[PDB]
DNA sequence: TTAGAGAATTGGAGAGTGTGTTTTTTTTTTTTT
DNA sequence: CACACACTCTCCAATTCTCTAA
């Protein structure tokens, strides 16, 4: 009865003055309507979009907020349409080209602590749920209809703009023609089709989102949830990520009989971490500006690890990375830098990875024993859906634009190996077969740990201890042989840093003074990649020049006195290998140009690779 | 309804319809809720006053009842229950929720249904040895769960939006036989496209295993039966697939066309109506123990030998291997895992290796780990390969889009990998262990899936030297064949040799004989029954976690400085960084053997014996003795501390004497406490005061 | 005693409604190479 | 979508029941 639609008016109604009243602030500083101010200057960049809070809502109107829980499908509707009224009179009046008014989506979050995916229980259903994951998969983006008409085949009846649910609910056309009387025919059976010119559509997308590693029960495999994004939530998310979603809990409506699959059709997205706040982003400008920040920067890297200050310089180089560059021929130059840990065990190489991989603003660590060609560059299988052949990403696909931390690099086959030459130089990934031939980007840096042949180092071996071969090793900027060093002082300074590491685990994670937090670094570097691509100065570059063919003498007489060759190659992506390092410490700081300094500490850690190659 | 004196005589009905009329039924009700009130144990304790209890605690919604109980307590219900278990199990359901909201009457906020499930039912049956008699009965049969569904929401009583009207359609229940129809709108009798009204409907939780008969009670050569079972409501994820389980269910068939098509006959399909899922893995969990149980468990840990008793438990049916029993008790207890700020984790559990001899028992003390541990996954040299160990990629069995599977190593994620004959490995399948060792995880970039599973489990390893025969002529290293890499990751390192002693081996044979004697189908310590120790475990495992204050880090640093120094002049053995962890492990693991909260120094002083007690047996013979009187004389071997309490107590004689002259025990357990000497029970069994002429007692206090 | 005219019951023709359908490749894994 | 099968319902008229005359 329209008693149903009287309650509908008034919430909302009570949803419009939510919008229109809520302010924050204090009356002895001064107040700003929060979502008038949001709602207006979205409308004008022409984003159609607000997020809403719940704690808000709820401190506003506690029995809005309860209804949105409980019954979040019925109330948000209303709650977008109390937002379309809101904008459209906070906006008016319009220039021309910008009359219509535009529907505006609604997101929510909220302050509220998450469920877990395994908490989702039958007694949830079309609940409002918060919980987290990782995004491992995600769809195209498609057109979902949200308004349609349908015209009768015969007589050319009418009926407009049905309202199409949301989400992967769909919608049954009338069984027999609507509103006239039954002639002759009654009724074909399917009277009504859809007219093609009328339709009303929005973008959508389908992801899979899994549990996160340390909510996964002992033994058991992650789960899987899947999740439907709609209009400004598609593309807001990619593989990888980790997110907070807040959504209802859902049967799809159109193994058992009375089974229906469940899906969560996402309201809001919180990525857990393409955008700097202000403040951020000149708290930047000053932590670059700082003379130090090279220094601060490496003790930064893995600070619970004790020593290896060299490795940690050099890892800090490889986060930054180089400049990437294409010449006037159109040939590219990589600008990712490669760096392998060749040696002891116990020397805290796992650890440094696993670090990288948290660091590193995109990261992802694989053991090389774990892993294959297919599984690490890219795949090719038939989907079951459409019998086609698509292609799936690997480690290096996944990790394009970032770090690959590959563990136990030693253990890979040497067929599975040879994969990742091409994705390490040419950073592309040429794949054909089954028909598809494409070439995908795989700009991303190798951060590889591997063992001694021998397990030790075993000094008298010399070039026995490598198995790698010249063309993967000519790949790696920088190869740091790490030798297990005994010695007495060392070994109890260690120690002591190991007791109290072990210690200070109860002290409640407070700061420490001349460091960067983790997840300050990590937006750090981010920052810094995708603003800064330095450059050599002249000076400097005949400074490396000169350098570079004093080591390639010495290199051709060492192995020339050997009478053998060195396992490690002194190339001329070595030099590249040197003027990448220059430019990442360049871009630490933020600088147009690398000077000769820049390129001095480069030579000095490259002259450790040199070291271990000769 | 009056009260029925007897509902033994069926009066010539069956008990389904016996039980579904009103009489019979109100006279069920009230005998299972006099039951659940009145029922106690041998002790006299009201059990369900208990378990009723521990479920509002830890809101359930599901009570477990004993068939024995039933059985012995009110013996027509215990009748009636296998017969028409459906019928009686929803009589019990309501009795139970009646007792329940009796003693917690706000439960109600929490649940809208108790489940009562049935143990220890004695109809077992095979899965091979099922037939039609079983059909709509209570059976119980055991298997390896082979196939799990994802828990997927199930209508249960399911409403329709009419396809015109604004009406919604009464409440349906589904049966788990066939989809639900509408029917026609009763307002104006449209019949057309309906739909399910998902906010007034009602859901259960429903999931599908596929259980079969366990590979070793199926004959060799010979394939496997297997039956589907439906799990519904609180019993989801009660197992996953590789869990042996005992399956409690109602043997249900209803009609399959596909199945009539396939054979020609009208064959009827089966499935298990699950009612209590119990792994015989976990055979006690933690939610299992009960107060008296809990309290055997904390009354024993104060008996203050319990580290002896504890490391004698350990396979009692094995003469001597003190050392191996030790390690082995250690390692079953297990450390803490720790994450200093949250970006540098370091394992919390213990690897040991056991090399050596062949006949010394090696094996004996796997299979030993593997009875008494929970989630012991046990394997055998070329058996296991790299791929089966730590997990493996296949196409779906009926989809067909790949995916990952769990290996030995991700099954046993909290509890241990037992692995016999590890030198006999191939290098590829050793090798793979290598970061569910040290890093916890199992990395795998395969076929379009890239993630890492958490394989936070103990490994504990048996392994021969070159030739089958440990020779002390050479190091543990120039006799192994194992590399540094694997060498290093196992924190105890045991040499196991089989040299001829004849006192020992006289000892040994009167044991060995004597066993074959005791075991027959018909060190000093005594140890725990292998029942108590398997609670004293769990608890000890789940409900304590020990917290490391301080370490003494001068004397474990020093330790490990010279011991890096003797490792690099020997070459027996690498020492790397991960011994100093071991050393923490090991401390924390005696701590939870104690059950304290907190790290002392008499689990450091215990850990730092066993390091350097196993770094010492890596060595030659002629190596040996000079490295036991290096380590001896300037490391800690911390035996005992007589000499300071005896001159303390004669200080305090002499003291009082001669102010009496011109309560003694707590003058001197003062004193013990100011000074940091505080384990005094040594000195009062020691013979350093008795034959001084000292003696003690609890009650008087003098001395 | 037969049978034929008027009224009521049963056989089935046909009008109307609803349902179902049109070898191939890449990747893994164990064993065998 | 659309063209064959499969199934139900309704109406129409042909046969049999009842009462009368040859
Ligand atoms: N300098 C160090 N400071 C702190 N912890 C250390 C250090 N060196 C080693 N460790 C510890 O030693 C353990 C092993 O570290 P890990 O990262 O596996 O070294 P690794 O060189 O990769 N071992 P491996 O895989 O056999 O080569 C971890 O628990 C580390 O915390
Ligand atoms: N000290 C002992 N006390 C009791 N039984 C023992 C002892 N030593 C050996 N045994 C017995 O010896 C038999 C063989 O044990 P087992 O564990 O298979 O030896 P092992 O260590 O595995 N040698 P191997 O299999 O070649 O590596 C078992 O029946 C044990 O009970
Ligand atoms: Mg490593
Ligand atoms: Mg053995
Ligand atoms: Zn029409
Ligand atoms: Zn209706």
């Amino acid at each position: 009865a329209d008693e149903g639609q009287a309650r509908k008016s008034q919430l909302q109604r009570r949803f419009k003055e939510f919008l229109r009243q809520y302010r924050v602030g204090t009356d002895r500083t001064g107040f700003t309507f929060k979502y008038r101010d949001e709602l207006k200057r979205h409308y004008n960049l022409g984003e159609y979009w607000i997020e809403v809070e719940m704690e808000d809502l709820a401190s506003f109107d506690e029995d809005l907020a309860d209804y949105l829980y409980k019954q979040p499908a019925e109330h948000l509707q209303l709650l977008e349409e109390a937002a379309k009224e809101v904008a459209d009179e906070v906006t008016r009046p319009r220039p021309s080209g910008e009359e219509v008014l535009q529907d505006i989506q609604v997101m929510l979050k909220s302050d509220a602590s998450p469920s877990s995916i395994r908490s989702l229980k039958s007694d949830m259903m079309s609940h409002l749920v918060k919980i987290p994951g990782i995004i491992i998969a995600a769809s195209a983006v498609r057109a979902k209809a949200t308004r349609i008409s349908i015209q009768c085949r015969s007589c050319r009846n009418t009926l407009t703009n049905i309202a199409m649910r949301p989400g992967l609910e769909g919608y049954a056309l009338p069984r027999k023609c609507n509103t006239d009387q039954a002639g002759r025919p009654k009724c074909p059976l399917d009277p009504y089709f859809i007219m093609p010119d009328k339709c009303k559509c929005v973008d959508f997308q389908t992801l899979k989102l899994q549990e996160l590693p340390d909510a996964v029960p002992h033994g058991e495999m992650p789960r899987h949830m899947q999740l439907y994004c709609d209009r400004y939530l598609c593309d807001k998310v990619v593989p990888g990520n980790r997110v907070t979603i807040m959504g209802i809990y859902s049967i799809k409506k159109f193994v058992g009989v009375g089974i229906r699959s469940s899906y969560i059709r996402v309201l809001g997205i919180q990525v857990d971490t393409g955008a700097v706040s202000p403040q951020e982003e000149e708290e930047f400008r000053r932590l670059a500006a700082l003379p130090n920040v090279y220094e601060v920067i490496s003790k930064s890297i893995a600070p619970s690890i004790f020593g290896g200050t060299d490795m940690k310089k050099a890892i800090a180089c490889l986060l930054f990375g180089g400049s990437r560059k294409r010449l006037p021929d159109g040939l590219t130059r990589r600008g990712d830098i490669n760096l392998l840990m060749l040696g002891d065990p116990g020397t805290a190489k796992s650890q440094l990875l696993k670090f990288v991989e948290k660091c590193s603003p995109i990261g992802v660590y694989t053991s090389g024993k774990g892993s294959s060609a297919a599984g690490l560059t890219a795949s090719v299988m038939r989907d079951p859906s459409s019998r086609n052949f698509i292609m799936e990403g690997g480690a290096m696909v996944l990790a394009d634009g970032g770090v690959v931390c590959i563990d136990e690099f030693d253990k890979m086959r040497e067929d599975d190996r040879v994969a990742i030459h091409e994705a390490m130089e040419q950073q592309t990934i040429s794949i054909a077969k089954a028909g598809i031939t494409t070439t995908l980007n795989s700009r991303c840096s190798v951060l590889a740990a591997a063992n001694s042949v021998f397990g030790r180092w075993d000094e008298t071996k010399g070039e026995d201890n490598i198995d790698f071969m010249p063309t993967i090793l000519s790949r790696f900027d920088m190869i740091f042989i790490v030798k297990d060093e005994h010695n007495e002082e060392r070994d109890v300074m260690l120690a002591k840093h190991v007791i109290t590491l072990h210690v200070s685990a109860l002290t409640q994670t407070q700061a420490v003074e001349g460091e960067i937090d983790l997840a300050k670094l990590k937006k750090f570097i981010a920052y810094c990649r995708v603003k800064c691509g330095p450059r050599l100065s002249a000076e400097a570059a005949e400074k490396l020049k000169n350098r570079y063919i004093i080591m390639r003498s010495g290199a051709r007489q060492h192995e020339r006195d050997s009478d053998r060759r060195s396992s490690i190659p002194i190339t001329v992506r070595q030099l590249e290998a040197i003027v990448r390092i220059a430019e990442a410490l360049s871009k630490m700081k933020l600088q147009p140009f690398a000077t000769e300094a820049d390129v001095e500490e480069a030579l000095r850690l490259f002259q450790v690779s040199t070291l271990d190659a000769a | 309804i009056e009260s029925i004196e007897n509902l033994e005589d069926l009066k010539g009905h069956s008990v389904r319809e016996w039980v579904s009329m009103a009489g019979p039924r109100l006279e069920i009700h009230h005998r299972f809720k006099n039951f659940l009130r009145t029922h106690v144990d041998s002790h006299g304790h009201n059990v369900f006053k208990e378990r009723i209890s521990d479920m509002c605690k830890e809101n359930r919604e599901s009570l477990v009842v004993n068939y024995e109980d039933l059985a012995a307590r009110e013996h027509v219900l215990a009748y009636f229950l296998p017969e028409a278990p459906a019928e009686l199990l929803q009589i019990f359901d309501e009795a139970a929720l009646e007792v329940v909201l009796a003693m917690y009457p706000k439960y109600d906020r929490i649940t809208n249904h108790i489940h009562v499930r049935i143990s220890h039912l004695p109809l077992v049956e095979e899965l091979r040895s099922l037939r039609q008699l079983h059909l709509n009965q209570l059976i119980r049969t055991s298997g390896v769960v082979t196939s799990c569904t994802g828990v997927l929401p199930q209508l249960s009583m399911v409403k329709y939006n009419c396809n015109k009207c604004n009406f919604v359609l009464g409440p349906f229940c589904q049966s788990q036989n066939q989809e639900v129809k509408p029917g026609s709108c009763p307002e104006c009798q449209s019949a057309g496209p309906f739909e399910v009204n998902m906010e007034e409907t009602i859901y259960q939780n429903y999931q599908r295993i596929r259980i079969q008969e366990s590979p070793g009670k199926v004959a060799a050569g010979r394939l496997p039966r297997s039956k589907d079972a439906i799990l519904l409501a609180d019993l989801v994820d009660s197992c996953k697939p590789g869990d042996e389980i005992e399956l409690t269910g109602i043997y249900h068939n209803n009609y399959d066309g596909s199945l009539n098509t396939a054979n020609g006959f009208p064959v009827f399909a089966t499935v298990i109506l699950a009612n209590h899922v119990a792994k015989k893995d976990n055979k006690v969990a933690v939610g299992e123990l009960t107060d008296e149980d809990v309290k055997m468990i904390t009354s024993l840990s104060k008996d203050q030998q319990i580290g002896e008793k504890i490391f004698a438990s350990i396979a009692p049916s094995i003469y001597g291997h003190e050392d191996i029993k030790r390690g082995l008790a250690l390692a079953l207890f297990g450390g803490e895992p720790k994450n200093p700020g949250g970006k540098h984790k370091v394992r919390g559990d213990i690897n040991v290796l056991l090399c050596g001899d062949p006949g010394t028992a090696k094996s004996q003390f796997l299979k030993y780990i593997e009875k008494v541990s929970s989630r012991a996954i046990f394997t055998t040299g070329q058996g296991a390969s790299a791929v089966g160990l730590t997990a493996y990629v296949q196409r779906h069995p009926v989809s067909r889009e790949w995916t990952l599977e769990a290996g030995a190593l991700v099954l046993a994620d909290r509890g241990v990998c037992l692995i016999d004959e590890f030198d006999k490995m191939n290098d590829q399948d050793r090798t793979s262990i290598h970061e569910a060792m040290e890093q916890q995880s199992i990395s795998i970039s395969k076929a379009g899936i890239v993630t890492s599973l958490q394989a936070r489990c103990t490994v504990i390893a048996a392994a021969n030297p070159i030739g089958g025969r440990y020779d002390p002529s050479l190091t543990f290293s120039e006799n192994v064949d194992l590399t540094e890499p694997i060498i290093s990751r196992f924190d105890i390192l045991c040499v196991v040799r089989d040299t001829v002693d004849p006192v020992q081996d006289e000892m040994l044979a009167r044991f060995v004989v004597g066993s074959h004697v005791r075991h027959h189908p018909s060190y000093g310590v005594e140890p725990l029954p292998q029942e108590v120790l398997k609670k004293y475990i769990i608890y000890a495992k789940e409900r304590v976690h020990p917290k490391l204050n301080q370490m003494d880090q001068d004397k474990v640093a020093k330790m490990y400085s010279d011991l890096r120094k003797e490792s690099m002049a020997t070459g027996s053995i690498p020492i790397t960084v991960r011994h100093i962890e071991s050393m923490i492990r090991m401390a924390e693991a005696h701590a939870r053997i104690h059950l304290r909260d907190y790290v002392i120094e008499d689990d450091v002083n215990m850990a730092i014996r066993v390091m350097l007690e196993s770094f010492i047996d890596t060595q030659k013979f002629s190596v040996m003795r000079s490295m036991r009187k290096t380590f001896a004389r300037y490391l800690s071997f911390r035996r005992d501390n007589n000499e300071l309490l005896l001159f303390i107590l004669k200080q305090l004689v002499a003291e009082q004497v001669t102010y009496q002259r011109n309560v003694p025990e707590k003058d001197l357990v003062d004193k013990a406490r100011q000074i940091n000497i505080h384990n005094l029970s040594a000195f009062y069994d020691s013979e350093l005061f008795r034959m001084n002429k000292f003696s003690h007692d609890l009650k008087r206090k003098m001395i």
